[PDB]
């Protein structure tokens, strides 16, 4: 790859509630010997001989470790992780027809990150995808998320497909032009996003300042949506800018 | 038995120490200084500090001429010759944050840099994330005196590694200008045993 | 803190949305001249006073005390009197510090004679020329 | 009865087989290890292994205290028995550490499986990234893997009949930490001997189940009767030998395996302090007694 | 041991060693000089002294030719700067520090502050249409008091290693230290240059001085 | 730092509200000349002398000394006669010099012979200046 | 080898310098000229009369037409003034300063200030009315010695280089230097213009010297 940060990407993969589909998701009027052999053999042939033929469909920088049954181990560059994860919800949410949901973790690290680390790190990952649950009022998790590079970025499958790829589509497509002084602006961006918390009103105000310095090469209308998204959407623009820093840093790959 | 060299660092130049290689730290800059975990405050690791006062020290008790002196303080495992260590270095946290907040300013800054070509004249920028100077880091070392003939010596050897790191940088990109390190507030306490001759050893830090 | 602006008071909670506010309401029915305006003013027409401003900022910023020294306090004053030169010497700079009070807040800090009063104060001028630009610039 | 808060100022480094991982506790081996090479030091030794192995001094592994909320490891109960509904060690299997008070509400169900992990939040873990610098070769790099506590966070450990000799080698033990990196900036906390008789209620009440509390192995003559009607978990304890005085080099001591502390019996055994070294200078020590916690079942 | 290089930077015409656009936006320019971030100061970073320093000395040290990389110029310069050879690791002789300016006092005596903005335009040559843009600027006057730690690793080539020094000061004197500086900017000299030892005593240290001194 | 008018002192600090208020009182009761007819002083009256003081003010604050030199007094005296002058020329301008204590204020300054009080001079003429053209103006 | 161009600038009339009319304190002259911050003594930007001798060069050297961007000049303009082409980057020869004026002292005999104040209007043609104005010129008379740097790369053109630089020198002295010179201001003259060798010697400094004198 040569556009990009040099790191490698590991996907951990994990359908939702298996166990429970398969004690109680069959109706008991249809509970057959040759029904439970017909979903099994449905769900471990998808992983298996359908994720080896999804990736040589095109071809995807993935070495899979393992695919087997209801898991998924995956190594590659990031980007074409990150690019694979959201094909990989859409394949199972097509082969399954949206009856069983699947959560991912996404873990990037270097090359010379211990192996063991990268497993334990991103099945922590998946395991804090498994907890995602938007309000504290249900009972059990939704499960339906995935984790990007880090426990507190855990959002929804439509959450991340909808927000965070039109978000970084729209950042991709008005900062091509920007100067090597508008990546700084980028991290301040990122920065006064995150300190937002703290300061509601000095750093929305230095935000505003940065946008104004920026929308000299992005144009005027994309400042104010980027004005309006933190105001609104803050969290998503904040894991965008951060994935289209890391897509489009220019320190080899 | 234990004494306890308690002290401050203070940043004169800007340090910049380690590489924080996880997402959230790279995701913000290019090159990250080491954070606290969950604090996010820049720390001083005590590996850096100890590994930095072990090599001034063992160029300067060398000189040309390890020795006894340094694995005594700093430990040995290397094939045969098993000494355990006397110094307990600690990982050194960012002790000025309330006076940072006075000033309106945040602990770290980017501090950007750039290499231009000698052959084409074409120059080529950099941003390095650095603690500003200014910062505090008090920290404590804990001395195990196994032995009482040898406590006076390896406090003045601790002070001249203390005097070696004053006169050099700390962390990162140091003979560019960063890194570099004031001691004060340097005294020792025992904290666990009675010692008489604490004073000495005060005055040896105090030197 | 509770810096006053003449009608409606601002603190450390408060200043960004206000700026905001004061900055729209330029850019809605802006600044007539006598020959029927209509331009609205440029950062090259109160540069003085903001860099005055800020070397004032500096000079606060590396003081610990709680109370502003003489020797800053004359400063505050020297800008107060700036801000009362730039007005009268132009209708589009007299109306910009009418409406954004910086003469209210200024002596308001000339008043409460606080360090956290001029902190506030050159907090509310930061967001005030973020959001001046980003609206309108120059 | 006597429990030993840790808290700790620094990020602390419990290896279990590598450098790269921590583990959130620490066991009663390495407890043990660390106060006989401060007896060591300090130069009764001696003194120390009678108290240990007389049962004078006896003592758990260390388990979280969040917000003085005392955890124990999920232990291993032959329940799940209620075969209708709920969802009995199906959701209770992310779950590592109950509550100690709320070990009642475990065993007969309604422990909120969901709500007891983000409940439980002590700090987190992180990997320090370090080099070896040389001179003239190349730097060769190297990372530690570290866990860092909250504020009101930290480790506790269930000490019955205390003695001033486990006071004193507490307080050098503040001194020269615990865990991995210590010599680095790794092992530093502050302790607290805190009676307390909420828990000694728990200790008090006799039970049909025993939930072993360290990491034991039962002697030879009573292995056989412990291993009946028992849920555990067998765990290999190794590593090399620290030592100065010891082989005049780096040399492994024998593995040996223990049940994992959240096991669970109904026949009590009291195991033994081993001698995981043989051919050194001094004696290698694996505590290996066994801490329980009676409930009924 | 450990030398101290102490000494002066005045600024003979307005300096700008700047690249930091940070914090306040209570009107600063678009392109504002680096300082230190706690007390505002401006600064002369040790590394763009230490680059300049070395492009002139290699330069001079060839003589009059520079194109090869920093790590293939000569053994007086990696030996005094650094060489991060695969192979042969020279380790720099000289700790260059970040610089701050010291006589803030004495700018203001003069009711005038540490920057200043200076106004400049470009003439488009076809359309004769000027195009302003501002700059900051460190004041003429400006004194910047700095300190670069020298250590001896052998006392046979310190004499050397310091003619070299001076050298490359001198050069620095005709020269500018970074930024707009062929447009009349970066002007210095260096003025109180002295070296003292650390811990110690070297024995030929007032030969360095005397070096140091003209 | 402390210069004489009258009953009333101006000191470092409260330069500009001095200027303001003798300003505004100028305007509230503007100077009536022969002919029943009001006046309002111009820059251009007093721009001889506003030289004159800015002339020596670079050449008295390139100077780190107390006491004022010969040379430099013997402007300023030169710059009171100049005052003088323009008030006997022009019966507004010396209404203008009598209202404000630009007289009062620069013999002050011979009389105290010190560096700074010709610097608070120079402050308050500014001030004058400035809240004069915040009014009026030319 | 780097060598130094001595010499003094005198105004034959009012120079005018356009400088920031924004900090040059309260009741001021209406348009200031440029001044040190510290010393407030007016100066030539070393920007200013760089761009000058470079226009007027170039458009000289060229054909006596010049169109083009500043970065497609002739290759002795690009080697003088520097370049900053993509694969073409001059690094320029000469270093200008910015220029103090130095006799403040011979003013003072005369008893006048350094500057004056010009008085100007502008007659509306439909009304016949006049507008006055004013503005504010460093007065003739005033000389600003300078000091250029010369960086001698290439031996084989230091002749045709100083051939140049006194070319460009000479059309200064037909045309004016900053601010409204086409209105009777700016006319400025050269005289001891002497080149000397920063370190060391020149072994044909004495042929540069009388290329620069005539
Ligand atoms: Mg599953
Ligand atoms: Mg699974």
């Amino acid at each position: 790859v040569e556009v990009g940060i040099n790191r490698l990407g590991v996907l951990r993969a994990d359908v939702d509630n298996l166990g429970q589909a398969f004690i109680n998701g069959i109706p008991d009027d249809y509970l057959s010997i040759s029904r439970t052999a017909t979903f099994s053999r449905a769900m471990s042939r998808f992983f298996k001989n359908y994720l080896n033929q999804l990736l040589a469909e095109k071809s995807y920088k993935i070495n899979v470790i393992y695919a087997g049954g209801d898991d998924l181990f995956m190594i590659g560059a990031w980007q074409d992780i990150l690019d694979f994860s959201i094909v990989l919800k859409q394949k199972f949410a097509d082969f399954t027809q949206n009856k069983l949901s699947i959560s991912a973790g996404i873990g990037m690290f270097r090359e010379k990150y211990p192996v063991a680390r990268m497993a334990s790190l991103t099945g922590d990952l998946e395991d804090a995808a498994k907890d995602y649950k938007p309000d504290e009022r249900a009972v059990q998790a939704t499960k339906n998320a995935v984790t990007l590079f880090d426990a507190t970025n855990v959002f929804s499958w439509d959450t991340l497909e909808n927000d965070i790829f039109v978000k970084l589509d729209a950042i991709t497509k008005n900062f091509e032009k920007l100067d090597e002084t508008g990546k700084a602006f980028i991290y301040r961006l990122i920065d006064l996003l995150r300190g937002v918390n703290e300061n509601q009103q000095i750093n929305i105000a230095r935000l505003a300042y940065t946008l104004s310095r920026m929308e000299e090469k992005i144009g005027k209308t994309f400042a104010q949506e980027l004005y309006n998204w933190a105001n609104a959407d803050r969290k998503t623009l904040i894991m965008a800018l951060e994935i289209y820093i890391l897509k489009t840093r220019e320190r080899a790959a | 038995m234990k004494l306890v060299i308690e002290g401050t660092i203070v940043l004169k130049t800007g340090m910049h120490i380690g590489g924080s290689s996880d997402f959230s730290a790279i995701g913000a800059v290019d090159s990250p200084v080491v954070r606290d975990t969950l604090t996010r405050l820049p720390l001083i690791p005590g590996s850096s500090l100890k590994g930095k006062m072990r090599y001034l020290l063992a160029k300067e008790l060398n000189n040309g001429i390890d020795q006894d002196e340094i694995l005594r303080l700093f430990g040995s495992s290397e094939k045969d010759k098993i000494r355990r260590a006397r110094l307990k270095f600690n990982d050194i946290k960012l002790s000025n944050l309330a006076e940072l907040e006075t000033f309106n300013v945040s602990s770290t800054e980017v501090k950007f840099e750039n290499t231009i070509n000698r052959k084409t004249a074409v120059a080529n920028p950099r941003q390095i994330e650095r603690v500003i100077a200014g910062s505090k880091f008090d920290f404590e070392i804990f001395y195990n005196l196994d032995d009482i003939k040898e406590v006076e010596k390896d406090f003045e050897n601790i002070k001249q590694g203390f005097d070696l790191l004053e006169f050099d940088y700390l962390g990162g990109h140091g003979t560019r200008g960063s890194g570099r390190i004031a001691f004060e507030n340097l005294s020792v306490i025992t904290a666990v045993g009675n010692f008489e001759k604490i004073n000495t050893l005060n005055e040896i830090l105090g030197a | 803190t509770e810096l006053k602006i003449g009608n409606e008071k601002v603190n450390s909670t408060n200043f960004g949305d206000f700026a905001e506010k004061a900055i729209r309401g330029i850019n809605h029915k802006p600044f007539v001249n006598s020959k029927g305006g209509e331009q609205k003013i440029t950062t090259s027409k109160i540069r003085g006073i903001l860099e005055l401003v800020n070397k004032v900022y500096n000079r606060v910023i590396n003081t610990n005390d709680v109370e502003l020294s003489e020797n800053i306090l004359a400063d505050i004053a020297y800008i107060k009197v700036k801000i009362a030169y730039e007005s009268g010497r132009e209708p589009v700079v007299k109306d910009f510090i009418q409406r954004t009070a910086f003469t209210a807040a200024i002596t308001d800090v000339m008043n409460q004679r606080t360090r956290e009063s001029f902190l506030l104060f050159a907090r509310y001028v930061e967001s005030l020329i973020a959001y001046f630009k980003f609206y309108g610039g120059k | 009865m006597k429990i030993i808060k840790l808290y700790f100022e620094s990020p602390v480094h419990f290896g279990e087989k590598r450098l790269s991982e921590s583990k959130i506790t620490f066991s009663a081996d390495t407890l043990f290890s660390a106060l006989m090479i401060e007896a060591v030091g300090l130069g009764k030794e001696d003194e120390f292994y009678q108290l240990a192995s007389n049962n004078l001094v006896k003592f758990s592994d260390a388990f979280p205290f969040i917000d003085q909320y005392y955890y124990i490891p999920k232990p291993m109960f032959n329940l799940k028995l209620e075969k209708e509904d709920e969802n009995p060690s199906k959701a209770f299997k992310k779950l590592l550490y109950v509550p100690i008070d709320s070990l009642e509400d475990y065993l007969s169900g309604g422990l909120d499986a969901y709500f007891e992990r983000e409940s439980f939040n002590l700090g987190k873990l992180a990997l320090s990234e370090k080099v070896q610098q040389h001179d003239f070769k190349d730097s060769e790099p190297y990372n530690v893997g570290t866990f860092t506590f909250k504020e009101n966070t930290g480790l506790y450990v269930l000490i019955e009949q205390t003695h001033p000799l486990l006071e004193e080698l507490l307080e050098n033990l503040q001194y020269s930490g615990i865990g991995g990196k210590r010599n680095s900036g790794y092992g530093k906390f502050k302790f607290e001997i805190l009676e307390d008789s909420d828990i000694e209620d728990l200790f008090s009440a006799k039970g049909n189940r025993k939930i072993l509390l360290s990491g034991a192995l039962p002697k030879d003559a009573e292995l056989e009767q412990a291993l009946k009607n028992a849920s555990y978990l067998l765990e290999r304890r190794g590593g090399f030998v620290q030592s100065d005085t010891y082989a005049t080099n780096l040399v492994k001591k024998q593995d040996l395996y223990v049940f994992k502390s959240g096991s669970t019996f109904e026949n009590s055994f009291d195991g033994d302090i081993y001698q995981v070294g043989k051919k050194g200078n001094h004696p290698v020590y694996k505590y290996a007694k066994s801490f329980f916690l009676e409930v009924s079942v």
